[PDB]
């Protein structure tokens, strides 16, 4: 905050909703709770200039959980390869998968 | 990145409890009292390990306890129990309060023939403590080592040397 | 710095008020008859309304 | 990103272009403004729902409430313009040129 | 399927961490019939 | 640059560590100038309201001087605190990173060669 | 007083709907702070188990934590059965 | 307006800005802008004429478009970081959108066209709020996200604002249009130094507000809104012409006046970062503003324009406008350069 | 699926009834007849009732979660904020009422 | 094809937007937005946002858009020009549907397109969560928390709505 009145007065006006790994009703966890926790703890206290370099592994995993860009790339490759072989009759789906 | 380790299909094989949800609902209160120990060990494992691959042995013991629990009912109390869960199954919401007469017949049977006492209101929601030999996981999140904090600034605060030192100002 | 593209420009009003000359016609005129002609039938009422 | 985001982001872009390219009716431009909010509401809801960010579930409601209140203010100004000139044409709002 | 794809490692993780990650719907039902996938994805939302 | 200081007690005009610094002297020339500005504001107040500039409302002129001097005193305390903190941070960093601030082995002019550029 | 009572008479004669509205709203704001059963609403909401009760690892010195659900230790719902 | 309602509306304008300034959550920042916009529209409409309605409509359209772009940036930031904390943004597209949204709210060039028109169309007191208090919230946001701002974008907006503000003011005879272009030009200085030292952004903002507040207050004291109506002041309140002269020279950045201080401190910070060309260009271009400030001083204080006969009737009555804080503001607007090191209180 | 089928069926039938309501009279082949923007002027009052409905309707959006909100452990906070919302809804009405925002006389 | 319900709805969502963004007569502009809103709610429902979806219908369609149409009738339009009977309106509409058609073509064929962001065309179902067996609606729990966690949000949101009533009465009085 520009003026950190919340910290001075010790009153929580809007921090409770800033991150998804904060306390939730009925302890419902967000899908990426573990990744966000690990990134936040890695980067805590060291400042953003250092964090952009020293917590890159945590942030990359957190970003993968959020948007699943690399998971979808790997699924698309398998599906693309699979339909190629089914066209050429060099592969047959098993009984399950059908 | 590494190769995700997965158990073999044979390692995952167990005798399942192939009964319907109305059967499970009808037996749930006695099942919760009788099979508490293996169930609570399994749940302690799942929350501590945070990995289903690390609790497969405890998960199998959950099935075996359940199967032995239902074999006891099939052995001494099948007819009262069958009547009870057939009433539960009729309701779209599987309501307990519609079948108190058949519940009483089943509860009376298991108390006489097995000694089972139905847990009271609130009992099954207690937090309990479980004995276990599985050691407490050390790094369940597989966290890397944390970055080192910046050196602390310490010492006594002294006035600035020759003041602000802004251009020509002497203070 | 006057130019050909600002020749038509004029200083604004001294008190910032432009006259209201555009559209102000709020009085409806209604030729009013009875909803059902069973009883009155032959009443024509030229009414001027304001809301 | 997932495929749905492409279309929701297109909808925001379309309504933004519609907002910045006026015709005559001031009303037609306010609708584009409300269209922008609708696409924001949908994109926010999809992100929050899919991630199971529980406490953020209330955010789309606050967005809708504040944007509707701002739309009421916009409609009130349009009515005052229509009272002055008898139409909501934006070409009559050129007094301040000088 | 990926036997002859060059450079492919079978079962490789996309995360740096070796921690268990809950799979998403595509990872579980990625290679299956549309009926089962449809039931798993929208069955609850579409039930009355 | 100093927004995230490790020992920044946030949103505090004068944190407690500032009490270790000597206070501004009530005869500080900067405080005297602040009082003078207050006196000028009092004269301007008379002028714009067409009262006799020097004599009118001496009570009002006094409150102009007092309020400027009063606010000026605390602003100087913070000013001196912020420069003390800047120096404290600078010297701590230099100590923590001696490899970045080496003492130079510095020669006499008898040894260093400087080119001569005649002015003719 | 009696000025106050006269004023309440004039509104009860002219604006009975508003008198009823302010009376009902006033009870809504006052009675909860005075009711003795308000405390039970909080207790009942906390006795409803939405989540699984994760067991604790028994270090060996938690006397007040039951080992089995039917053991005497732990919070009771006896007050709720009677209420 | 009912005076109590006018007070509540002003307090809500302030509350919206305060919410932006204390919020750690992007949604609360957005709410603060929404609350602020809602409360300021009535004060623009309060004199009920077609020009005030046009200005209110133009302002509403500009601010609402900006606020939708701000929300778009926040949501994109959520998608790529999963959090709402007011801090550096985690996506370059979100950064560009928020920077443009805040530039639109500030009236920076080339998003500037609304500032001259909206200021001209509203009363002087409303223009004072628009050109001073309304800058606080967008600046407070820029102050917190600057590490993620594209350097070329923010410097481009700054250069254009200084150029457009300087050139736009040259062709003006209306006081409210002059102050609008002066505001645009001064905006470019604040953002130009932001990447290097945000503290000097705050210094320039504070001094700009004080000088602008002084100018509007003196224009309100005599109910002057044009150059020629201001040229009568010498024959009514001579002291006001001297005060106007000092403030205009200060706004021109002339030593030894207060307005030189922000220009002086910004040049220093940019040169420490090996930015020589840009501060030199900015300093030279600022001479445009000095020119149309000096033109005002010529018609107000340094010469005597023709008066009217009916001005004699005004001699018999006193100034009864409040002119709140004017003696203090005019002194701070001119005589603060010797206290320049006090800028460290902003650190 | 069922809800989509129901909505499709309901609006499909409504559509068929509408078109046959428009075509069936053409069986008669009735004779040809050969014999027949801007303000309205709109009253400000009718605009202000619509706007008031909207602002009141937005406050109702905030009150809809009340049945779920009562399940919380922090009942004192929940009850305080619930009554706060309804009271501000009443204060909006009181302000409208006492400035003659609810009148129909010109 | 039912497994791409979300994508199909989002295509209709964009088409409705191109509807009112080409800005035909305000009467038909409101119709495009109403259809887009209804489709928008449909997309939110299929992500598990039942309460959020119904809010769109109740508040956005049954509230805000009713007032827009009300105001359009009184202050703007009384009869409309035929939709797509104007050069710019039709050209804008054609342009929008061509851009939408090509985005849809490449995303389906290459299973991926790239404009500012990278988009994947496998199907929106692939990102869904595979673990659900709680005895409540998470969305409802989050919204209900407004009154426990969100005290500050309620105050400022409540204040803004009250000020909205005051401001609009000020604006429309005319003196
Ligand atoms: C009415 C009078 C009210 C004051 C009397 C009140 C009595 C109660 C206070 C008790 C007391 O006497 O002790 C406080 C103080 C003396 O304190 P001290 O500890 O006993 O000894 C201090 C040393 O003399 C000096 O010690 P130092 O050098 O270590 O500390 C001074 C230091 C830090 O101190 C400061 O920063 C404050 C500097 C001003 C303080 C002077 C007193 C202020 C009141 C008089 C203001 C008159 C303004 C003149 C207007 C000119 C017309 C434009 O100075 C600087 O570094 C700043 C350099 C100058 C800044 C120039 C910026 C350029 C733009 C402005 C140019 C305009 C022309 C100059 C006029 C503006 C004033 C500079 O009172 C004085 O007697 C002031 C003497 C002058 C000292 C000035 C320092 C040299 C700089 C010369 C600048 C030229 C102007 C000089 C003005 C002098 C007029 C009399
Ligand atoms: C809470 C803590 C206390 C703070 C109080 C907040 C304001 C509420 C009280 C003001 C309303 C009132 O009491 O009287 C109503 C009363 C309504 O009855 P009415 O006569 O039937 O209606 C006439 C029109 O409504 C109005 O009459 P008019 O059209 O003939 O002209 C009125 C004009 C007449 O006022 C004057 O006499 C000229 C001097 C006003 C400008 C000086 C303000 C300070 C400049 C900055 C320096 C910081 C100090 O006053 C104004 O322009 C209203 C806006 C004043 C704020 C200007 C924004 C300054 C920027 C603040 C930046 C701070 C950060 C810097 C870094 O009218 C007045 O008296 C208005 C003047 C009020 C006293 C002077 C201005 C307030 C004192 C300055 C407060 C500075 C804090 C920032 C305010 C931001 C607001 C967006
Ligand atoms: C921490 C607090 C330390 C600062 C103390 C501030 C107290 C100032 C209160 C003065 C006041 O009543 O303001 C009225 C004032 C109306 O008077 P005005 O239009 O500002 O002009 C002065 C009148 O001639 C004055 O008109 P008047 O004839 O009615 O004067 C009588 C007035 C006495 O009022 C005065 O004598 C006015 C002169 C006081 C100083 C002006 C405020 C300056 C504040 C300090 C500024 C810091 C400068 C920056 C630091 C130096 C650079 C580092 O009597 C009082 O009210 C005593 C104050 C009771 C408390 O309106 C307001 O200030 C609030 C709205
Ligand atoms: C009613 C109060 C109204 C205040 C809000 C309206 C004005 C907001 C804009 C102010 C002018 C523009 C920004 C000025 C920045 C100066 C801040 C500063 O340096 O001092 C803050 C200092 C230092 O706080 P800080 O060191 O944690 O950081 C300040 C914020 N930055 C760095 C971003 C500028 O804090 C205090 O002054 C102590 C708080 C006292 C609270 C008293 C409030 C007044 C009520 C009595
Ligand atoms: C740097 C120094 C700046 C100091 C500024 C002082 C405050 C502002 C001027 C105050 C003087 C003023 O405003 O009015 C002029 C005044 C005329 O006097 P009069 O109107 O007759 O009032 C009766 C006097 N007892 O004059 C007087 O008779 C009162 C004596 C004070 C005159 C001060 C002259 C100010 C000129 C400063 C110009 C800038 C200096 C460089
Ligand atoms: C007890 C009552 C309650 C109020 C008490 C408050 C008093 C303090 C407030 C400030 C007032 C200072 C005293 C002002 C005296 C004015 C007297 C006056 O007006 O008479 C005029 C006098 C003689 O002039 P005359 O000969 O009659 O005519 C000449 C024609 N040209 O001309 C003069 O001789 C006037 C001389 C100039 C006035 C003195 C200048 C003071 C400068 C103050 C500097 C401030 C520095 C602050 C630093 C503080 C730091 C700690
Ligand atoms: C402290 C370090 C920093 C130093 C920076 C410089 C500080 C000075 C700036 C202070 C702020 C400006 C206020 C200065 C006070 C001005 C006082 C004054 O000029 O007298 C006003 C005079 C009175 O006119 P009247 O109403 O008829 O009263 C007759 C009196 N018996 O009115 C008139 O008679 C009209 C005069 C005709 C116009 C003359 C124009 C030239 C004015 C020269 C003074 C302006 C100085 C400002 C520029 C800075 C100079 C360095
Ligand atoms: C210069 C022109 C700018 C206008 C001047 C503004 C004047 C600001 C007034 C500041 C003086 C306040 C004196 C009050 C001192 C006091 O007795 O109360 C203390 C209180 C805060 O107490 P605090 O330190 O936070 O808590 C103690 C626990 N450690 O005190 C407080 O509440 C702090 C008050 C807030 C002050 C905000 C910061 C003031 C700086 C304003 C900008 C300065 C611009 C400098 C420009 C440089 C070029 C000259
Ligand atoms: C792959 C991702 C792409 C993302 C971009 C998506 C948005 C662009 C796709 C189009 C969607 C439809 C949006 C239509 C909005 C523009 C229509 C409009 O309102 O233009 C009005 C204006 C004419 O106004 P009028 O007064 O009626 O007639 C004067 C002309 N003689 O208009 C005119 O003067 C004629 C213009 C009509 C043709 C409109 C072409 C689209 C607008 C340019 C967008 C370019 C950037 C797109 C990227």
């Amino acid at each position: 905050p520009f003026f950190d009145v919340q910290k001075r007065l010790g009153v929580d006006l809007d921090r409770w909703m800033t991150i998804q790994s904060a306390e939730q009703p009925h302890k419902i966890p967000s899908r990426c709770h573990a990744f966000e926790k690990e990134w936040i703890e890695c980067a805590h206290g060291i400042g953003s200039i250092r964090a952009e370099k020293e917590c890159k592994i945590e942030f990359e995993d957190f970003r993968e959980c959020l948007l699943r860009q690399k998971t979808m790339k790997r699924l698309h490759a398998i599906r693309r390869q699979r339909e190629k072989l089914i066209k050429e009759g060099k592969y047959t789906p098993p009984p399950h998968h059908s | 990145p590494g190769i995700v380790e997965l158990p073999s299909l044979e390692d995952l094989k167990v005798q399942e409890v192939k009964v319907s949800s109305s059967v499970l609902k009808a037996a749930a209160h006695h099942y919760g009292a009788q099979c508490d120990k293996p169930n609570k060990e399994f749940m302690l494992c799942r929350w501590e390990e945070k990995d289903p691959r690390r609790c497969l042995e405890e998960g199998k013991l959950v099935n075996q306890c359940a199967l032995e629990f239902f074999r006891q009912i099939k052995r001494h109390c099948a007819e009262p129990f069958t009547e009870y869960w057939t009433c539960i199954d009729y309701s779209g919401l599987q309501l307990f309060r519609r079948c108190r007469k058949q519940q009483a017949q089943f509860d009376e049977c298991v108390l006489d023939k097995l000694g089972w006492v139905r847990p009271d209101l609130g009992d099954l929601s207690k937090v309990t403590k479980v004995k276990t030999d599985r050691p407490l996981p050390e790094n369940p999140y597989h966290s890397r080592a944390r970055p080192e904090p910046n050196p602390e600034v310490e010492g006594d605060l002294k006035p600035a040397r020759h003041g602000s030192r802004l251009f020509f100002w002497t203070m | 710095y006057p130019t050909k593209e600002t020749a038509h420009w004029k200083p604004p009003p001294w008190n910032d008020v432009d006259p209201p000359k555009d559209t102000l016609v709020s009085n409806l005129t209604l030729n009013f008859g009875p909803q059902h002609p069973a009883a009155h039938g032959v009443l024509r009422l030229v009414m001027e309304l304001s809301g | 990103m997932s495929m749905v985001y492409m279309n929701i982001m297109m909808a925001f872009t379309v309504s933004l272009v519609g907002l910045l390219m006026y015709r005559s009716h001031l009303m037609s431009s306010l609708l584009c403004l409300e269209g922008m909010m609708l696409s924001l509401f949908v994109m926010a809801a999809l992100t929050i729902l899919n991630s199971h960010f529980t406490l953020a579930s209330m955010m789309p409601i606050i967005l809708l409430v504040f944007a509707a209140c701002e739309a009421a203010l916009g409609l009130s100004l349009l009515v005052m313009v229509s009272n002055t000139y008898g139409t909501d044409y934006v070409q009559n709002l050129n007094l301040l040129q000088c | 399927v990926m036997k002859d794809v060059p450079g492919w490692k079978v079962g490789e993780s996309v995360f740096h961490t070796t921690r268990w990650v809950t799979p998403m719907m595509g990872e579980l039902y990625g290679l299956r019939a549309s009926e089962e996938v449809l039931s798993a994805t929208y069955g609850f939302i579409w039930y009355t | 640059m100093m927004t995230g200081r490790q020992g920044r007690a946030t949103f505090q005009f004068l944190p407690d560590e500032a009490r270790s610094l000597p206070p501004p002297k009530l005869t500080d020339p900067r405080l005297a100038f602040v009082g003078f500005l207050g006196y000028c504001s009092g004269l301007i107040d008379n002028a714009i309201r067409r009262r006799p500039v020097l004599l009118a409302g001496l009570h009002r002129q006094l409150l102009y001087i007092t309020s400027f001097v009063f606010v000026g005193y605390y602003l100087l305390k913070r000013q001196d605190y912020m420069y003390a903190v800047r120096d404290h941070d600078m010297f701590s960093y230099i100590k923590s990173h001696p490899e970045d601030f080496p003492e130079k082995d510095k020669k006499t002019y008898g040894e260093v060669f400087e080119e001569f550029h005649p002015v003719r | 007083a009696e000025r106050v009572a006269a004023f309440l008479k004039n509104v009860w004669a002219k604006e009975p709907v508003l008198v009823a509205s302010f009376a009902i709203a006033g009870l809504a704001v006052i009675l909860p702070t005075l009711s003795p059963y308000t405390k039970y609403s909080l207790m009942i909401n906390r006795a409803t188990p939405y989540n699984y009760p994760v067991p604790l690892r028994d270090d060996g010195n938690m006397p007040d934590v039951p080992s089995h659900p039917q053991d005497p230790q732990g919070p009771s719902l006896e007050w709720l059965k009677r209420l | 307006m009912n005076p109590i309602i006018f007070i509540i509306i002003l307090l809500t304008i302030m509350l919206g800005t305060i919410i932006v300034m204390i919020s750690s959550h992007w949604l609360l920042v957005w709410i603060g802008f929404e609350m602020n916009m809602l409360a300021i529209i009535p004060i623009m409409m309060k004199n009920h004429n077609p020009r005030a309605t046009e200005a209110s409509t133009k302002y509403f359209l500009t601010q609402s478009t900006a606020s939708m772009l701000l929300m778009m940036a926040v949501i994109i930031n959520l998608m790529f970081s999963g959090q709402w904390t007011v801090m550096k943004l985690f996506n370059p597209m979100a950064s560009m959108l928020m920077t443009m949204a805040l530039a639109m709210k500030l009236g920076m060039a080339p998003f500037h066209f609304w500032v001259p028109e909206v200021t001209q169309g509203i009363p002087l007191s409303s223009g004072l709020i628009l050109l001073t208090w309304q800058k606080l919230a967008p600046m407070s946001v820029l102050y917190q996200i600057f590490p993620s701002i594209n350097l070329n974008l923010i410097l481009t907006l700054s250069v254009l604002s200084i150029l457009i503000g300087g050139w736009g003011g040259l062709n003006q005879t209306q006081l409210r249009k002059i102050m609008a272009y002066s505001s645009i030009a001064h905006m470019g200085w604040m953002t130009a130094v932001l990447p290097y030292n945000p503290t000097m952004t705050l210094l320039n903002l504070i001094i700009y507000i004080i000088m602008t507040s002084t100018m509007f207050t003196m224009f309100m004291a005599n109910s002057t809104t044009t150059t020629l109506s201001l040229s009568h002041t010498w024959n009514k309140t001579p002291i006001m012409t001297v005060l106007i002269l000092a403030t205009l020279l200060s706004m021109g950045g002339l030593p030894p006046l207060s307005g030189f201080m922000p220009k002086w401190m910004i040049i220093q910070e940019m040169t420490k970062n090996n930015s020589i060309i840009l501060p030199t260009f900015m300093a030279i271009t600022a001479l445009l503003n000095l020119y149309f400030y000096m033109r005002l001083t010529y018609s107000t204080t340094l010469t005597m324009f023709p008066s009217t006969n009916n001005m004699k009737m005004k001699w018999q009555f006193p100034l009864m406008k409040k002119m709140t804080f004017l003696p203090t503001m005019v002194v701070l607007s001119t005589m603060m350069l010797p206290l320049t090191p006090m800028l460290s209180v902003l650190e | 699926m069922n809800l989509m089928l129901a909505l499709l069926t309901n609006f499909t039938l409504a559509t068929l009834l509408v078109i046959i309501a428009f075509w069936l009279p053409q069986l008669n082949v009735y004779s040809e007849k050969t014999s027949p923007s801007a303000r309205l002027p709109f009253s400000m009052k009718f605009f202000l009732v619509a706007i008031t409905f909207l602002l009141f309707d937005l406050e109702i959006a905030l009150l809809l979660p009340l049945p779920w909100a009562s399940q919380t452990a922090n009942l004192n906070t929940m009850l305080t904020m619930a009554l706060f919302l309804i009271i501000l809804l009443a204060v909006s009405l009181a302000y409208e009422w006492t400035q003659k925002g609810l009148e129909w006389t010109e | 094809m039912m497994l791409y319900i979300v994508f199909i709805l989002s295509v209709i969502f964009v088409m409705g937007f191109v509807g009112f963004s080409s800005k035909p007569s305000p009467i038909y502009g409101g119709l495009g937005l109403i259809v887009s809103g209804g489709v928008g709610c449909g997309i939110v429902l299929n992500f598990g946002g039942s309460f959020l979806g119904l809010m769109v219908f109740l508040i956005y369609l049954g509230g805000m858009m009713v007032v827009f149409g009300y105001t359009t009738a009184m202050a703007t339009e009384q009869y409309p020009e035929i939709w797509l009977s104007n050069k710019a309106v039709l050209g804008a509409f054609v342009t929008g549907l061509l851009m939408e058609f090509f985005m849809v073509y490449y995303v389906l064929k290459d299973k991926e397109v790239e404009v500012v962001f990278e988009f994947n065309g496998l199907g929106d179902w692939v990102i869904y969560d595979t673990g659900d067996s709680g005895f409540f609606s998470e969305e409802a729990m989050g919204i209900a928390a407004l009154y426990s966690y969100g005290t500050w949000l309620v105050i400022v949101t409540g204040w803004s709505l009250l000020i909205g009533v005051v401001v609009i009465m000020e604006i429309t009085r005319g003196n």
